[PDB]
DNA sequence: TTTTTTTTTTTTTTTTTTTTTTTTTT
DNA sequence: AAAA
């Protein structure tokens, strides 16, 4: 699931250490969303990737719904006397597994996973480098 | 709403419909603002153009729905061509339920057999109807797929009917202080809905007889056998029990 | 002078795990 | 249906 997420998101958040050796997470901000006065379209400091927590929950579910779909669809189509199994044991588990992406815990692992995966190395110091760049608030 | 949400899972007709819709009518989406498409869903509120094999397996599904509850808001837009599609939202003095008479019928049968004498001849009634209990009573709906006419020659007999003062003593001799103004202006001009189709915070209406007559070019004055939702739609020309008169 | 603040002192732990776990064989 |  961080895989994915990560696929589906990956131009938006970056993940570096810092120096007291802890990791952080970085939001790219676009115009539409909450925000405080003046960082659009500027990377925001964030402790806690709320909007990544928020989505996992949310838009991954339409995902799972088409893979239900796509389930039901080939349960519908007849070709055997093995799709009655192996099409109804794979949906079982299917269903089994589909709220674990609500749980607190599981996406607290998940989000712990994809760390990884979202890491940018030379990002920290690489920050407010160059003297010929000035954050302003329309960009 | 909460009941919607009941069918999807409960049952597996409307899964049925699903599975169509989202594989077979799904690239027949067509935009809003043409008249070409046919179906016009208002679950969703999306447009759709289908052919004969797509609008008959759409059809064949609906007859299932119905017998077995669900709500739909399928509907099919008035076209070029199509039966007598003539509501009419009786305004009732009071919920007292007017009989379907065959005398009471015949009355209104005729009537509005001698309106389409005036107009384009070379007859399936189906009296749909509200199910009532509602103020203002139910919506009587003749509806005669056969014929294809629906165009400027039926506002002629929209005239014609709104203008009529003999359909207006049998409304009159049914109880209604609303003789005519149900029939709208536009009743052959304006999307219709298919039998069995659940309403915007209403009941989908049932069909009290669906008799027939039979016209002669010469001499003029003159059930669960079919898919219900197919024999009164407008579009299916090949329909069993309707012909494309 | 200068006097003491700073340095220290806490403050960084909790989130998994565990639990359960329906199922699955008995 | 109860135990793992």
């Amino acid at each position: 699931i961080a895989k994915v997420i990560y696929a589906m998101m990956g131009n938006k958040f970056v993940v570096d250490v810092d120096s007291n050796g802890k990791y952080v997470w970085f939001e790219f901000v676009l115009p539409g969303q909450p925000m405080n006065q003046g960082e659009i379209w500027k990377w925001r400091k964030e402790v806690n990737p709320d909007e990544l927590h928020i989505y996992i929950s949310e838009n991954f579910s339409r995902v799972m719904d088409r893979i239900t779909e796509h389930i039901k669809y080939h349960l519908s189509q007849p070709h055997e006397s093995n799709i009655l199994n192996y099409y109804k044991k794979l949906l079982k588990a299917f269903e089994r597994s589909k709220s674990k992406i609500f749980n607190d815990s599981f996406k607290k692992g998940v989000i712990r996973q994809a760390e990884f995966l979202f890491r940018q190395r030379s990002f920290i110091q690489t920050l407010d480098t160059n003297p010929h760049l000035l954050g302003v608030g329309n960009g | 709403t909460i009941q919607l949400t009941a069918q999807r899972k409960y049952l597996a007709e409307v899964q049925a419909l699903e599975t169509l819709l989202t594989r077979e009518l799904s690239v027949f989406l067509t935009e809003p603002g043409s008249k070409k498409t046919n179906i016009i869903n208002r679950i969703t509120g999306k447009t759709y153009a289908l052919p004969s094999t797509e609008l008959l397996r759409l059809y064949e599904h609906l007859e299932q729905c119905r017998k077995q509850g669900a709500l739909m808001y399928f509907l099919e837009r008035q076209g070029t061509y199509s039966g007598l599609m003539l509501d009419y939202d009786l305004k009732l003095n009071t919920n007292a339920v007017p009989p379907l008479e065959p005398p009471a019928l015949s009355r209104l049968c005729h009537r509005i057999f001698v309106h389409i004498k005036n107009s384009s001849v070379l007859i399936h009634f189906f009296f749909t109807l509200k199910p009532e209990v509602v103020q203002g009573k139910y919506g009587f709906h003749v509806l005669i797929p056969g014929l294809k006419l629906a165009a400027s020659t039926k506002k002629s007999i929209i005239g014609s009917l709104q203008h009529d003062a003999t359909v207006q003593k049998i409304l009159h001799e049914q109880g209604v202080t609303n003789p005519e103004s149900c029939l709208d202006p536009h009743s052959a001009s304006v999307p219709s809905l298919l039998y069995g189709s659940s309403k915007l915070n209403h009941k989908p209406y049932q069909l009290k007889t669906g008799f027939e007559l039979v016209f002669d070019s010469s001499d003029p004055d003159y059930l669960e056998s079919y898919n219900l939702v197919s024999e009164l739609s407008l579009t299916n020309e090949q329909g069993s029990l309707v012909r494309p008169v």
